RNA sequence: GUAAGAGCCUCCUUGAUGAUGUCAUACUUAUG
């Protein structure tokens, strides 16, 4: 160590800047869907009364109006959606429609007029949108959102209808029955719960550790049974509820579930049920025989879902996938 | 007697029973959450992180 | 009757059915 007094002079020179160093039906593909979209199909809709007009919803956030059945070409284009449509809906007559947009914006759409209806919003991103059965007025629509409460919404009155929480899980989809006193509610909690709806109180809840999510939910046209395909690729047919049991049809396996919700299809001859597969193959099932039909691969991409013709006799079944849709005879 | 022998095979207990219900319920909740998450990630590119 | 936890402030597979309601009995409730 050096001297501290010398370090003081060295610091003083440093401040001075001194540098000195000194017998089953076999349907086949009929025709491709009208037009199409690059983005995956968001929802598959169709005209309930006519059946010829199909409304294709895609992830492109543009509602695609399609004319389909016969002389095959689409309908027109529909815009105005803020973000990708989470769900699609339509009125009983078909001239009016409802839209559920992942922007958390529910926008009704007029179709036959060439343009939509109006733009609306909700509290959270709606996970389900469905029209109200029974009374032909239906000022409210049965819907559901990430808030985990099935809520009907009155529209033409300027404000919604009511909100009711059946379960703590986010409602995946809601399909109201014909009795109008109960509406089947499937939620992300995996618990299938019917809900008394018009009354603020629900109905009942069942099967929380079963029926994984809600990949497919459907009911027979006769209303005797409602089957729901589950994300284990396990189709659980539930005998519909009026009873002490009030559930449980049968068990139908053989499908494929990749986790994406697939639109369930059937042939309502009292015969068949057909739905898409998670791998993209076309799932054909014989139903009333308690066993399926056959698995015929159709779409090259992940199958979004499928639809069926009206109920008269065997006719044809439409199909759709991600990025493209194909109808089968 | 049949329920007594089945209970003898059930000797795992309510702890292992709640562990089995938590494993099946956790696998179903992970299959549904990862399910819908995979359905959303395949369409839109906007997602948060875990 | 209650310690703890959770998140939102470019190519495949082995074919067994269903809807009309009531008693002894078993299990789950802080309403006696």
């Amino acid at each position: 160590p050096a001297h501290i007094n010398d370090f003081m002079f060295e610091q003083q020179r440093r401040t001075f800047a001194t540098y000195g160093y000194a017998k089953c039906y076999l349907p086949k593909k009929q025709i491709h869907v009208w037009s199409g979209h690059t983005k995956g199909v968001s929802a598959v809709r169709l005209f309930p009364l006519s059946g010829h007009l199909l409304l294709s919803c895609s992830m492109d956030c543009k509602i695609k109006l399609w004319e389909v059945y016969g002389e095959r070409r689409c309908l027109r284009t529909f815009i105005g959606h803020s973000k990708a449509v989470r769900d699609i809906c339509f009125n009983t007559a078909g001239t009016q429609f409802l839209s559920a947009a992942y922007d958390r914006y529910l926008k009704l759409w007029d179709t036959e007029t060439g343009q939509c209806i109006s733009r609306f919003t909700n509290r959270k991103v709606p996970y389900c949108v469905k029209f109200n059965p029974d009374e032909d007025k239906q000022n409210l629509f049965v819907a559901g959102m990430s808030d985990k409460k099935i809520v009907q919404w009155d529209i033409r009155s300027g404000e919604i209808v009511q909100e009711y929480d059946r379960h703590l899980g986010a409602v995946n989809t809601i399909v109201f029955v014909d009795e109008n006193r109960r509406f089947v509610s499937t939620s992300d909690d995996k618990s299938l719960r019917v809900w008394e709806w018009d009354i603020p109180v629900d109905f009942k809840y069942i099967a929380e550790p079963s029926m994984h999510s809600m990949p497919a939910v459907t009911l027979s046209p006769n209303g005797k049974w409602l089957a729901c395909q589950s994300m284990d690729n396990q189709i659980l047919i539930f005998g519909a509820q009026n009873r002490f049991r009030l559930n449980k049809k049968k068990i139908f396996k053989g499908h494929m579930v990749a986790g994406y919700a697939c639109q369930v299809d059937f042939s309502p001859d009292m015969s068949y049920v057909i739905s898409g597969d998670g791998n993209g193959k076309l799932n054909i099932w014989d139903w009333k025989t308690t066993k399926l039909y056959s698995r015929f691969k159709a779409h090259d991409k992940v199958c979004i879902g499928a639809v069926w013709h009206p109920h008269e006799t065997s006719k044809v079944i439409t199909c759709g996938w991600d990025g493209l849709i194909k109808l089968w005879d | 007697l049949s329920e007594a022998r089945a209970r003898l095979a059930n000797t795992q207990g309510k702890k292992a029973k709640r562990k089995a219900r938590e494993k099946q319920l956790e696998e179903a909740r992970r299959l549904a959450a990862l399910q819908k998450r995979r359905e959303l990630r395949a369409a839109g590119i906007e997602i948060q992180k875990k």
